[PDB]
C-alpha cells in the first residue's frame, strides 16, 4: 500500500472509422505545485499501440521499462516479430492488466488509470482500460481522472453507441479530443497547456503529435466580471 | 594412476581438465560457425546442414539476438548453446535494469564467460559442449 507522489492527469480517447486517438497533457504534478512540465505519458510500442498513463509518474517509468522489455522479449527467436508474431494491443493489454490485478492482489498497487489504445492486425480498433484496483472495461471512448468527467460527456456526442464508429472521421474525432483538452485545460487545476496526442490508424499507422497547445481559449468575458455579488466597479 | 578424466572438476596429474577437453571434442563435430568484425559492426553467419528435404527451409534458426543488440551464433550441442543464450538473455536484463544503458559487449562476454568457466567448478555439472561468438556495437 502506497500513495502517489508525482502525478500525471486524465488521458482522454476515442475510437473513430479507421483508428484510435488518444491525448494527454505534458504535466507532473507533485500535489498542487506543478512541479515538471516535460513529461509525456503517451507510452507508444511498436506502430500499432500507444499506452496513455495517469496516476503516479514514479510507476509510470516502471511500466515504461516494462513495456520496452516485452517488446525486446517478443523479438528473442522471433522470426515473425516485426510481422505475423509482432506485439498486438490486445496482447500489451492483457500484460497490463495482468499485472495490474496481481499488485493490487498483493496490496501494493501501481497506483495507475491506463488506456491502451491501437489497431490490430485484423484492423480492428483496439481501446481498453485497467486501473491500480484491476478493473477493465472498454467503450467507444474512454477517460480517466477529470477526463472521465468531462471529456467523456462531450465525446460521447459524437460517439454514442458502437453505430457511430464508422460514421466518424479522423477531423471529426481529433477536434473533439482537441476541444476536451481545453475544457479540462479550463476546470482540472491539474493540468497544462501543453499535450501530445496520437492516431492509429489502420492505414496511415501511428502518428503521434507533440507539444500541443490548447488555443483559442475564451477569456475576455472575465473583463465584465467584478465582484462577489453587490459591488459594481 | 588413472580415471583423472571421469569427473568435471578434476585435475589431471598435468593440470588439465579432460571433461572439458572432451567437451570440446562435441564441439569440433559441430557445424561451422564464423563470425567477421568489419570497420563499424560485426557479422555472424553459420552452416545450417540439410538432412533432408523435410527441414522446411529458412525455418530451424540458429542466430540467436541477446537484447537488442548483441549476437551470438555456436557451434556443438545447440541446446547448450541456447541454455548459454537464456543465461546472457537475464545477465543483459539485469544489468540494463540497473544501469539503464544496455550492457556493453565487453561486459556480456565475461557474464557468458565466467557463467562457463563455473560449470567447470563442480562434478555435478557437465562442461558446456558448445565454443560461442558473439559480438555487437556499443559506446565505443
Amino acid at each position: 500500500t502506497q500513495q502517489p507522489i508525482v502525478t500525471g492527469t486524465s488521458v482522454i480517447s476515442m475510437k473513430y472509422d479507421n483508428g484510435v486517438i488518444i491525448a494527454a497533457d505534458n504535466l507532473g504534478s507533485y500535489g498542487s505545485l506543478l512541479r515538471f512540465n516535460g513529461v509525456e505519458r503517451l507510452i507508444p510500442v511498436g506502430d500499432n499501440t500507444v499506452v496513455g498513463i495517469s496516476g503516479d509518474i514514479s510507476d509510470m517509468q516502471h511500466i515504461e521499462r516494462l513495456l520496452k522489455d516485452l517488446v525486446t522479449e517478443n523479438a528473442y527467436d522471433n522470426p515473425l516479430a516485426d510481422a505475423e508474431e509482432a506485439l498486438e494491443p490486445s496482447y500489451i493489454f492483457e500484460y497490463l492488466a495482468t499485472v495490474m490485478y496481481q499488485r493490487r492482489s498483493k496490496m501494493n498497487p501501481l497506483w495507475n488509470a491506463i488506456i491502451v489504445a491501437g489497431v490490430q492486425s485484423n484492423g480492428d480498433q483496439f481501446l481498453r482500460y485497467v486501473n491500480l484496483l484491476g478493473v477493465t472495461y472498454s467503450s467507444p471512448t474512454l477517460a480517466t481522472g477529470f477526463g472521465a468527467h468531462m471529456a467523456n460527456p462531450l465525446l460521447r456526442k459524437v460517439v454514442d453507441r458502437e453505430s457511430d464508429i464508422p460514421k466518424t472521421t479522423v477531423q471529426v474525432a481529433e477536434e473533439a479530443i482537441v476541444n476536451a483538452m481545453r475544457v479540462l485545460y479550463y476546470r482540472d487545476a491539474r493540468s497544462s497547456r501543453n499535450f501530445s496526442l496520437a492516431i492509429i490508424d489502420k492505414n496511415t499507422g501511428l502518428t503521434f503529435k507533440k507539444n500541443l497547445q490548447v488555443e483559442n481559449m475564451k477569456w475576455d468575458f472575465a473583463k465584465d466580471i467584478k465582484g462577489y455579488g453587490t459591488q459594481k466597479i | 594412476g588413472t580415471g583423472y578424466d571421469l569427473s568435471n572438476s578434476v585435475f589431471s596429474p598435468d593440470g588439465r581438465n579432460f571433461q572439458v577437453e572432451y567437451a570440446v571434442k562435441a564441439v569440433e563435430n559441430g557445424t561451422t560457425s564464423i563470425g567477421i568484425k568489419c570497420n563499424d559492426g560485426v557479422v555472424f553467419a553459420v552452416e545450417k546442414l540439410i538432412t533432408s528435404k523435410l527441414l522446411v527451409p529458412q525455418k530451424n534458426v540458429k542466430i540467436q539476438v541477446v537484447d537488442r543488440h548483441i549476437g551470438c551464433v555456436y557451434s556443438g550441442l545447440i541446446p547448450d548453446g541456447r541454455h548459454l543464450v537464456n543465461r546472457g538473455r537475464e545477465e543483459a536484463a539485469s544489468f540494463k535494469k540497473l544501469y539503464k544503458t544496455p550492457i556493453p559487449i565487453p561486459a556480456f562476454a565475461d557474464r557468458l564467460g565466467q557463467y562457463v568457466q563455473a560449470h567447470t567448478l563442480y562434478n555435478s555439472v557437465r562442461p558446456f559442449g558448445v565454443s560461442t561468438i558473439f559480438g555487437g556495437v556499443d559506446k565505443n
